[PDB]
């Protein structure tokens, strides 16, 4: 069996090496560069006890959620900077949070290992219902439609819920380390995860059963996010690097890594036209990168201390970054 | 050439009081971490003192290379209440920030409760109103004259500027304004020694096997700048207006410009925190 | 037991050189160039955060 | 119309009151951690404390002060990537069963002890955790006395240095305890401060304590410490000491 296994692990390798016609900045090579981009804060919100963990923008893309460990999840609006609403919570511990496209709930998990949803149009906002079929902490939380939301937890296992009936629909399984982030597909049918064993997977959410592995990597993984075309995807690990996936070809394309920086990075996010990847990091600021070039193109250092959060609304007007010192920016 | 080499002397103490105060009062209010209830007194110091560097010290510089007054008999009171007022703002600071050192050091947990914003705004209001009360309103109301021909003759001049006053006004400027903080500011910096030589005997005590001049120096910079520049103008100037000239006058300006050069040193001996100095080099 | 069969299906997948890839996701990016508010700044006018 | 502005900026200021009220609440209580190997007594010691007065998590008040303790989740043996939460506690409760020198947590790993020396060198020397003190509880007193008082399974069998030690000079003994028990407890207790007492940099200290889970006044103990903590803590801020 061991020797069985290793002799299959040989013809993944050796396929993948004879598809490798060339490497992507050779094609990319005559590409006029963007050049330098600048951007400045429009807006900061305040009104946060604690450091921040969590935020997510809305599909108007004018409200947006944001999380924190001193009990509260307040609701703002961008445009006149005004708390809407503020939820206390029974756990003071929160990791994730999420908005749901309808706008009618709004999700919330920590290390209470239960996942809960809000009814935002009742006030008196409370809760309606509590997933609470997990082992080990929550890391991300999704939704597919007003009544599907997929969780992944920190068991090395993912799940799909049912919220009318608060029970599972199907789970999936293979991971050997605790997984952190997954990110929806633009159809709403595929999504990944990112483990800390320094391998990142593809499941099947009709399936429920996994297609493809990817092991670039070198240690554990933070966070993830889709190409707007929806055949690539992007990764960022504990070590300075960033990745770059792709499903068709099934290999690694290109690595965008400086020598300089020597930190982690939090959270990674795309452009509206799939062009800048703009990632944070562990030394307070947050950096813009190149998609098709590895060049950087800008810095964002407006921040007292590191960035856990980072978004991009769904037009492509705004990048909002949160942080620990409890301060969003509007960066434009 | 006195007045050529020495106009380079006060010169320097002019720019460098409104140089070195222009730093903290622009790094408190641009930086949002820096907004601390505690950095409300220092920032109150450093307004004073911007104040007075401003205002007293430049024309008493021209009072003395001009050898004359130009402005009248008006601007002459305008000038000597100007000065009071930032004498006596300045110092009852240092005795509310000992104040409230005592207060966290001494108790740790009701120190959070007791003090917020809202109380220290109204005490560095209620400060700025008995500072300004003896100040103002004693020399507009002419309470403090004196009895002999010269003070007579020089309020009479248009052109002439002196300080005469009475032993009443003088003792009671003096108890107000510089010996009740000095025996707080005493007494709460020996309780705080007291608590640290506790604390690092207890420390001692726990793991001396394995592994205070700090206190030291940390306390005497504090306490020995301050007294030793400011003591000797206050009892000169009781002494010598309970007696009858027993001092020259000189000794009186000399005595008290190091009051006016103390504001220099309060900066350095202040603000040594490390965020303090990471603005200072990015800015 | 798990791991040999579960190899086994990732084994057998049709894959498409690197080249096709790359031209593909270097056309999505210059046709969708134009509509990047981030890439070209928007004018001041019709700048709702402004 | 403007008059839908007029009612959006009232919704704020109502909103923007009540955090005012929370202020004051979340800046006057105090957090502290537990944390320990299995079978350490950890629940036994809180739930003294909650007559007094997932994851698990406790309130009670001494004084006028507000303290909540709250559990580690009670999670399985791992590496620990939540530890970075806390990283803002007042301190950190070290549970260490001091009675468990012969005995084995696989069935081949090292004695107890060693797995408890090991977990509290990699709490020790953690990036996050470079400013948190650590209050020790060497606790199951009681077993240690008895299983030193009849002569059998000596401390030198499993610790090598045994032979080596004598009983510090400064080093008080209980009036119960016999020569041969005191110098057994001080024997693990200068075993934990040695790692802790070199890679120490000033920030952070550690207090060691002998308790009984069960029958031991506790409370006074961990609020004399804390007060120490916020004191020693304010006198390096002010430069002193
Ligand atoms: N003899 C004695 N036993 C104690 C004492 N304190 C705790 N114990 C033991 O602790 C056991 C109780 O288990 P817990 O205290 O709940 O252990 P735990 O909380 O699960 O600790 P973890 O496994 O790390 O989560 C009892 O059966 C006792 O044998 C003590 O003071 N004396
Ligand atoms: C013009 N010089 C004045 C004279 C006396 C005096 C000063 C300051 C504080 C006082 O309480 C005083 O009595 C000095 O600034």
């Amino acid at each position: 069996l061991r020797q069985e296994a290793e002799q299959l692990k040989n013809q993944i390798r050796d396929a993948r090496k004879a598809c490798a016609d060339a490497t992507l900045s050779q094609i990319t090579n005559n590409i006029d560069p963007v050049g330098r981009i600048q951007m400045r804060t429009r807006r900061t919100l305040r009104g946060h006890l604690a450091k921040i963990y969590a935020m997510h923008w809305g599909t108007d893309s004018r409200l947006l959620v944001s999380a924190s460990q001193d009990g509260k999840l307040i609701i703002w609006d961008s445009y006149t900077t005004n708390k809407v609403h503020a939820i206390p919570l029974r756990s003071s511990w929160v990791m994730t949070c999420a908005y749901a496209p309808s706008g009618n709930y709004v999700a919330c998990g920590g290390l209470d290992n239960i996942c809960s949803i809000y009814n935002l149009k009742t006030g008196n906002v409370r809760v309606s219902r509590e997933l609470a079929g997990h082992t080990g902490y929550l890391s991300c939380c999704r939704f597919l439609d007003d009544n599907q939301i997929v969780t992944s937890s920190g068991d090395t296992t993912c799940a799909l819920w049912d919220i009318e009936t608060g029970q599972q629909t199907t789970t999936f399984t293979g991971h050997t380390g605790d997984v952190m982030s997954l990110s929806l597909a633009p159809d709403t049918r595929l999504f990944v995860s990112g483990a800390c064993d320094a391998s990142a997977k593809l499941w099947d959410v009709r399936e429920g059963m996994c297609r493809q592995t990817f092991t670039g990597h070198e240690s554990d993984i933070n966070a993830i996010c889709f190409f707007p075309n929806g055949n690539a995807f992007a990764t960022g690990s504990d070590d300075a690097t960033c990745r770059l996936f792709d499903l068709r070809a099934d290999q690694e394309l290109m690595t965008y890594s400086h020598d300089n920086i020597i930190c982690g990075i939090t959270s990674v996010s795309f452009s509206k036209s799939g062009r800048l990847l703009l990632a944070g990091y562990d030394d307070f600021n947050c950096n813009v990168w190149d998609a098709l070039k590895a060049d950087r193109a800008g810095v964002l250092a407006g921040h007292d201390n590191r960035v856990s959060c980072l978004g991009v609304t769904d037009d492509g007007m705004a990048v909002a970054t949160g942080s620990w010192d409890s301060f969003l920016k509007i960066w434009n | 050439v006195w007045v050529v080499g020495m106009g380079i002397v006060m010169s320097l103490i002019v720019l460098a009081i409104v140089f070195g105060n222009v730093l903290v009062i622009t790094a408190i209010a641009k930086f949002e971490r820096l907004q601390t209830v505690t950095n409300y007194f220092i920032t109150s110091l450093a307004c004073a003192d911007l104040v007075m560097g401003l205002a007293v010290v430049p024309f008493g510089a021209a009072h003395i290379l001009t050898k004359t007054w130009t402005f009248g008999n008006f601007w002459c009171e305008f000038w000597t209440s100007i000065d009071v007022l930032c004498v006596t703002a300045s110092i009852e600071t240092l005795c509310v920030i000992a104040v409230d050192r005592y207060f966290a050091i001494t108790s740790p947990f009701k120190y959070q409760s007791l003090l917020t914003k809202n109380k220290a705004r109204v005490i560095i209001l209620m400060v700025w109103i008995v500072s300004g009360l003896t100040s103002f309103l004693p020399i507009q109301m002419h309470w403090y004259r004196a009895t002999h021909q010269e003070a007579i003759n020089c309020y009479a001049e248009e052109t002439c500027c002196d300080f005469f006053t009475n032993q009443a006004y003088a003792i009671a400027s003096s108890i107000v304004s510089f010996y009740v903080p000095l025996v707080i500011m005493v007494f709460v910096y020996s309780r705080v020694f007291q608590e640290a030589k506790r604390q690092l005997q207890k420390i001692d005590k726990s793991e001396g096997r394995f592994h205070e001049h700090k206190a030291l120096k940390t306390l005497g910079i504090i306490m020995g700048t301050f007294t030793l520049c400011w003591l000797p103008f206050f009892i000169v100037n009781i002494v010598h207006v309970i007696q009858d000239n027993l001092i020259r006058k000189e000794v009186y300006i000399l005595l008290n410009w190091i009051g006016y050069v103390n504001s220099g040193f309060n900066p350095l001996i202040y603000c040594r925190s490390p965020d303090f100095r990471i603005a200072f080099q990015e800015l | 037991r798990k791991l040999v069969e579960q190899l086994k299906m990732e084994a057998n997948i049709d894959r498409i050189k690197v080249s096709k890839a790359a031209a593909d996701l270097m056309a999505y990016c210059e046709a969708h160039a134009k509509e990047d508010p981030l890439l070209t700044p928007v004018p001041a006018s019709e700048n709702p955060f402004r | 119309q403007r008059n839908e502005e007029k009612a959006q900026r009232e919704a704020n200021k109502k909103i923007e009151k009540q955090l005012q009220k929370d202020k004051q609440v979340y800046r006057a209580t105090h957090r502290l951690l537990l944390l320990g190997a299995g079978e350490s007594g950890k629940s036994t010691i809180v739930k003294q404390m909650r007559i007094l007065h997932g994851i698990f998590e406790t309130k009670f008040q001494v004084d006028k002060v507000n303290f909540h303790m709250f559990d580690v989740g009670g999670q399985r043996d791992e590496r620990r990537k939540w530890i970075q939460c806390f990283n803002d506690v007042t301190a950190i409760i070290f549970v260490v069963a001091s009675s468990s020198y012969n005995m084995v947590i696989e069935d081949n790993q090292t004695n107890r002890l060693q797995e408890a020396l090991n977990l509290f060198k990699s709490i020790w020397n953690n990036r996050w955790l470079r400013t948190i003190s650590v209050i020790l509880f060497l606790n199951k007193q009681d077993l240690l006395a008895e299983k030193v008082l009849a002569g059998k399974s000596k401390i030198e069998d499993y610790f090598p240095e045994f032979a080596r030690y004598t009983t510090p000079e400064d080093a008080t003994p209980e009036p119960g305890e016999d020569p041969r028990v005191t110098r057994a407890k001080y024997f693990i207790r200068d075993e934990f401060l040695r790692i802790s007492t070199a890679s120490g940099d000033g920030r952070h200290y550690c207090y060691p304590h002998f308790t009984c889970a069960v029958d031991t006044e506790n409370i006074r103990r961990v609020f004399n410490d804390c007060r120490d903590i916020i004191q020693r803590m304010h006198l390096r801020q002010y430069e002193l000491l």
